[PDB]
């Protein structure tokens, strides 16, 4: 995803 | 968003964190979008940039110059920089705007010139790649 968090499935991180 | 991408842009998308990690950068930063549109290789992006002489090795020197490598190997997933994130709502807003219902490598490139002031548009300009033509060089291509 777009945010920090944890892992997307492909690329980058989200937030809950 | 990603629903959105066509196989080539996801791929894109994808190589931007494979070359942020190898740097062992905490971020991907519109530069490494700069280099996964590179890495793709057959895009309009790619052709566009191959025909602009703007090389994988003229853009991987230059961020070595202007970030440098890091020291330690980063996680799996890398989070993207907000004018990254901001580049690829650009690309979105491109496709649109153009009709195109789906985001191609065209419009990663385009957005990325439209925000026009990161990391990736510092190294296009010291690389002597004006903003203005690739946007040119590209929607001609097309």
């Amino acid at each position: 995803g777009l945010r920090r968090l944890f892992a997307d499935q492909l690329v980058g991180r989200r937030n809950i | 968003m990603f629903e959105r991408f066509t196989d080539r842009a996801r791929r894109v998308v994808v190589l931007a964190q494979e070359e942020a990690r190898m740097l062992n950068h905490n971020y991907i930063g519109t530069e490494h979008i700069l280099l996964g549109l590179i890495h793709e290789g057959e895009g309009v992006a790619a052709k566009s940039l191959e025909s602009l002489g703007i090389s994988l090795e003229g853009v991987r020197s230059q961020v070595e110059e202007i970030i440098g490598q890091g020291q330690q190997a980063p996680s799996g997933h890398i989070p993207f920089t907000p004018r990254a994130k901001k580049v690829l709502e650009l690309s979105l807003r491109e496709a649109l705007q153009l009709g195109h219902n789906y985001i191609g490598t065209e419009h990663i490139l385009l957005g990325l010139i439209r925000e026009g002031e990161g990391v990736a548009a510092q190294v296009l300009v010291k690389l002597g790649a004006e903003l203005t033509r690739v946007r040119q060089q590209v929607i001609q291509l097309l």
